[PDB]
């Protein structure tokens, strides 16, 4: 439950009662009316609206569905097991979430002064290796949406920090001579400081939105910057699609949406507002 | 028959401190202690 990446269970389940909280190509009007079952959530936005209406009882079927959530956290890593269960289709999914799992490059530093260790005290938390695994029925692998959040500083700094402590040593003396190489190096890859990054890339996000259900291997890739400049905060995301043939550029703030679909000349861009 | 012999106590200074410190399971502290001692001795 609010992580990134129906709802009227989880949020009924959030605190056996009723709540009601308010707020896309049409908007998305994101609002949720939970009551148990009352599962009031606008979607299928494009005027004629239509809305996604199913009566549940909180294989039977008007078809009451049922949404089981298993929460638990422990350090950093917080683990939301979702399984629902719809009579219709009579086939369970399943969903996983887990936050920020990773992998670590910082080392614990001894202090002779103090006499006294010093963990990894940079612990943002940025980082989001959400991990979104959906088995329908036979199929297990129905829908892999593994898209991180994380700044992308975690993935690089990991890589340049695997590069130079354990590759550098083993590459042989007579490719450093070459001309400007030693300075694309310095520039790829720049000394330490303290235990900091060497980059500084942050608000950065790489969301693969796979998926296994699409015929062989057809992943959608979301760049997403979370920064302040913009309107003091909102996800600027932009978004290619390898067969929708969609670049979405799209200007979220909490549920306020500016949607730009634009597609290649079928160089010239149609733009869709 | 001169057959000389010298006042060893620094040396034995510095084997005391060595011990302490073994004894105290604070070795990674040795260097930098003893080397301290070492500058006292000298001003």
């Amino acid at each position: 439950a609010s992580q990134e990446s129906w709802r009227s269970i989880g949020s009924a389940f959030g605190l056996s009662g009723a709540a009601a909280n308010g707020r896309t190509v049409d908007g998305q009007a994101d609002v949720g009316a939970s009551l148990k079952a009352i599962g009031v959530s606008a979607s299928n936005i494009t005027l004629i609206p239509s809305l996604k209406l199913t009566a549940a009882k909180q294989a039977v079927s008007q078809k009451p569905e049922l949404s089981a959530c298993w929460t638990g956290e422990a350090g950093a890593d917080r683990a939301t097991l979702l399984v629902n269960v719809d009579p219709v289709m009579r086939s369970v999914k399943l969903a996983a979430a887990v936050r920020t799992p990773g992998p670590e490059w910082r080392k614990v530093l001894y202090n002779d002064e103090t006499d006294l260790l010093e963990y990894p005290a940079d612990d943002g938390a940025r980082h989001t290796l959400y991990v979104q695994h959906e088995v329908r029925g036979r199929d297990l692998l129905h829908a892999t949406r593994l898209g991180c959040r994380l700044d992308l500083g975690r993935l690089v700094n990991y890589v340049v920090d695997f590069v130079d402590y354990r590759i550098e040593e083993n590459i042989p003396s007579f490719v450093w001579n070459v001309p400007l190489l030693p300075q694309l190096y310095s520039l790829l890859v720049p000394a330490d400081n303290d235990e900091q990054v060497r980059h500084r890339i942050t608000g950065w996000e790489l969301d693969v939105s796979h998926d296994f259900a699409r015929s062989g291997l057809l992943p959608v890739v979301a760049i997403s910057k979370t920064s302040k400049k913009l309107l003091g905060g909102g996800t600027l995301t932009a978004s290619y699609d390898a067969a929708a043939r969609e670049a979405g550029v799209s200007l979220s703030r909490k549920g306020v949406s500016v949607g730009a679909r634009v597609a290649r000349a079928e160089g010239r861009p149609s733009i869709h507002v | 028959g001169i057959m000389p012999r010298k006042y060893l106590i620094e040396k034995h200074n510095i084997k005391v401190l060595k011990k302490k410190l073994s004894q105290a399971y604070s070795t990674q502290q040795l260097t930098k202690v003893v080397q301290e001692y070492k500058n006292l001795i000298q001003n």
